[PDB]
């Protein structure tokens, strides 16, 4: 009816790392899904092609046995320039439709000064940004020809000139917009932990959870000397129960986790038998949970 | 506060080793140093969180250190397995052509990336000897040169001239390259004679990755003599000593592989 509307529930996937598919068990565990980072298989912009030619051979493979999901990291989806000279409408909006991707993903940054993992910058919580991004955003959705989701971003100093709550901004752009939201309940938690004031009830209560088409479940990162990663860099148990608060409010259409690279170590190989065994533990309790809240 | 002037306000925080120094050292009443009014009370907003912030600028700064090893593979993929098989410290050059250039963060923008880092890198006292190295950043800094002239590739004339195409650029070789070419193990490690070797880059296909192929001196020579648009007569009376006017032996025969190399378009 808005042109854009939630897909129906795919399930669970995994974020795609060269090294899980070497050892995952596949015919083991459904895995139906894969998000494919745009960043990492596009071309240059100052040259003529849009896939880098060894990506377009592998993204072929994949595709035979999973749905391929759409990242968008660094793609100046929200910077100050013109859409159509950013890299989102050149190189990102013609690969989505090369994977055929069911919906995109969008990060509420700006591209420029900002590391999705370790560093990042939090686009100003502002009525003058509510308004600026929404039209860029109802603008890139319209050309992306699917359902654009904008991820929650964990950020460590707030942008100057904020006036309003983080979910507020988001309830905002939506409505205005029309997009959808991809949450990452890691950055939820970890702005709980080391933002003053965060309040996690209010940032579920405010938002639209109704336009939560994708999940993201993501081990603990590893920034230096923060509290984070406290155990292991695996999914912990206060984003677990994020999820399930989720999944109890709302219905998304997938959830996604990530191998994320290097994330722990230890003196021995590892501090289990394999903490890609522990991928595959955490694959099936998200598969129980969205099993559990199964809509049919 | 606009955030616009907060991005802007960012990028030379970010691009100028002087005064992101200036932040640690002091904090003083006579406008900090170096600061506007507005920037100075977007910094204010950072007075507390002053430790965080120069965090986010060594990181900042370390992804371009690393982004400079991306643009390497991208463009002259050979030349980085060539470097990093010598242990030229890369590391250090990439902080050097940073800071030379400004700290700049080229982003998408990889060719261009590649094609600056290949011309610092020749001037790199470090890289001042293994000569054969240079030649294949040469070469490789020509396929960088390849993929940027197709972005608004000039126009097809299609006229009844024998002309070149974009898809297609010719180096020559001060060392015999093509030994390299084969044996990638043996990139930057082994030494190569002093040949002339007319290696032609070129694209099959617009979307296919491109492929190094060497050719005769003559047929080099056709491709040099096409620089620019040149009829039936005028290519063959530039080539030929005699300047008969009339294709020489080999000439239909090479400008019969140019075409098939997508080099060259023939006179329709």
């Amino acid at each position: 009816m808005p042109d854009f509307v939630k897909p129906a529930p795919i399930g669970v996937g995994i974020q795609y790392n060269p090294e899980i598919l070497d050892w995952f068990p596949f015919e083991d565990i459904q895995v139906d899904i894969l998000e494919i980072l745009l960043d990492n298989i596009m071309a240059p912009m100052d040259g003529p092609q849009i896939i880098k030619p060894s990506a377009q051979a592998m993204i072929e493979r994949l595709g035979q046995k999973f749905t391929l999901l759409a990242h968008s990291n660094y793609g100046c989806d929200f910077g100050f320039s013109a859409l159509e000279e950013t890299a989102a409408v050149q190189r990102h909006v013609p690969l989505a439709k090369m994977l055929n991707s069911p919906w995109v993903a969008n990060h509420c940054f700006y591209g420029d000064q900002s590391w999705l993992d370790i560093w990042s910058s939090p686009i100003q919580f502002s009525a003058a940004e509510v308004a600026r991004c929404a039209d860029r955003a109802q603008s890139l959705q319209t050309l992306y020809g699917m359902p654009l989701a904008h991820e929650n971003a964990a950020y460590y100093l707030e942008c100057p000139g904020a006036e309003m709550r983080e979910a507020e901004f988001l309830a905002r752009l939506v409505q205005r917009s029309g997009t959808f939201l991809h949450l990452d309940l890691h950055n939820i938690y970890t702005n709980h932990l080391n933002l003053k004031g965060f309040d996690l009830k209010d940032y579920m209560d405010t938002l639209p959870l109704d336009k939560v088409i994708s999940v993201h479940l993501a081990g603990g990162s590893w920034h230096g000397g923060l509290y984070h990663d406290w155990h292991d860099a695996c999914v912990p148990e206060p984003v677990w129960d994020l999820y399930e608060d989720l999944l109890s409010r709302a219905q998304p259409s997938a959830v996604i986790l990530e191998y994320q690279g290097q994330a722990h170590h230890a003196q021995t190989r590892i501090m289990d038998a394999s903490d890609e065994s522990m991928i595959v533990r955490d694959v099936q309790r998200a598969q129980a949970i969205w099993s559990r809240y199964n809509r049919h | 506060e606009a955030e616009q002037v907060w991005k802007l306000w960012r990028r030379v925080l970010r691009d100028e080793r002087l005064q992101a120094q200036l932040f640690s050292a002091t904090d003083a009443t006579h406008w900090l140093s170096g600061f506007s009014e507005s920037e100075s009370k977007i910094l204010s907003v950072y007075a507390q969180q002053f430790d965080r912030v120069k965090w986010f600028v060594e990181n900042y700064q370390f992804r371009l250190v690393n982004s400079f090893l991306n643009a390497l593979e991208t463009g002259a993929p050979l030349s980085l397995r060539a470097l990093l098989h010598i242990n030229v410290d890369l590391n250090a050059q990439s902080k050097a052509f940073l800071r030379d250039r400004q700290w700049r963060d080229y982003g998408p923008q990889v060719y261009t990336y590649c094609e600056d880092v290949l011309g610092f890198l020749a001037e790199a006292d470090e890289l001042q000897g293994y000569p054969e190295i240079l030649d294949l950043m040469r070469l490789e800094r020509e396929s960088v040169r390849l993929y940027r002239g197709l972005v608004d590739p000039e126009s097809l004339p299609a006229d009844n001239r024998y002309q070149r195409t974009s898809m297609a650029r010719l180096y020559e070789t001060r060392f015999a390259l093509s030994g390299w070419l084969r044996q990638k193990d043996q990139l930057g490690l082994t030494r190569l004679p002093e040949s002339t070797e007319h290696v032609l880059i070129y694209l099959p296909t617009l979307q296919a990755r491109h492929k190094f192929t060497l050719i005769n001196a003559q047929a080099a020579r056709l491709y040099n003599c096409l620089e620019q648009p040149q009829s039936a007569a005028g290519l063959f009376m530039l080539i030929n000593s005699d300047s008969a006017s009339v294709p020489g032996s080999a000439d239909l025969a090479l400008l019969d592989r140019l075409e098939q190399l997508n080099a060259i378009r023939k006179p329709l």
